Order: C-alpha cells, then structure tokens, then sequence
C-alpha cells in the first residue's frame, strides 16, 4: 500500500514548474546575479547614509 | 535585496531539480506498472478467498 | 572570492542531493528483492531444464 505514485507526481509538478519558471526568468535571473549588491543602496538614502 | 537574495538562493535548486522530470517520467511509469499487478493480485486474492 | 561564490552556489545543490538518501533506500530494498527472485527463477530454470 505505498501510494507513491502521487508523492513522484507532486515532484513531477514541481520539477516541471521549476523548468517552466526557468525558461520565463533564466535571462533576467542571469542579468541580476552578477549586480545583486547594488540593491543595498538607494539614490536619496545615499545622502541620509 | 532581500527578495533578489531569496530567488538567487531558490532559483539554483530549481535547476538542479528540473533535470530530474526525466528520471521521475521512467520512475512514475514503472511503479504505476507496479501498482497496476499489485491491484490485479489484490483483486485476484480476494476472488479465491470466497 | 570566486571559489567562496562557486563553494556557495554548491550549498544548495549539496543540500538537495544529500535529501535523496531515504528515497533511494527503499528503491535498494525493493531492487534486491527483483535481483533475488530473479537469480531464483534463472536458477530454478536451470535445474528444470538439466
């Protein structure tokens, strides 16, 4: 009575999910990885700072 | 900064996860297979126990 | 620095794979029990056919 064949279909939509969200944001995600520090600093907060 | 930290954190696993809908494809075929004889031997028990 | 950020962007995958033990512990269960009884028909083949 394992059942898992549901348990391997939650990871199929998951794992299909995830390939799915890397086709829509790969090239955005990539523009993003080598500038991410950046967000630290906001243009008026750097006065304040 | 937090939220690109966090995606930058999720989207890695993401794609090491994604190569597996293949393996999973075969996986979820053969233990489907499998649940199919173990209906069938279910089915065929409980036939020759009356 | 380049090594921290590659040693970083293993941790996740690192994580993921070590996850996969449980599940492969019961597919080695049930896989030795298919070597078994095939060794057990090749075998009871074998002496049948002699």
């Amino acid at each position: 009575l394992i059942d898992r064949v549901e348990e391997v279909r939650e990871e199929m939509d998951e794992a299909q999910e995830a390939a799915r969200f890397l086709q829509q944001h790969g090239s955005a995600l990539t523009k993003l990885e080598p500038m991410v520090a950046v967000l630290q600093s906001d243009p008026q907060q750097h006065e304040q700072l | 900064w937090q939220s690109a930290r966090e995606l930058l954190r999720d989207w890695p696993s993401q794609r090491h996860l994604a190569d597996r809908v293949q393996p999973l494809r075969m996986r979820l075929s053969e233990l489907e297979q499998r649940l199919n004889n173990q209906q069938n031997a279910e089915r065929l028990l409980s036939e020759f126990c009356k």
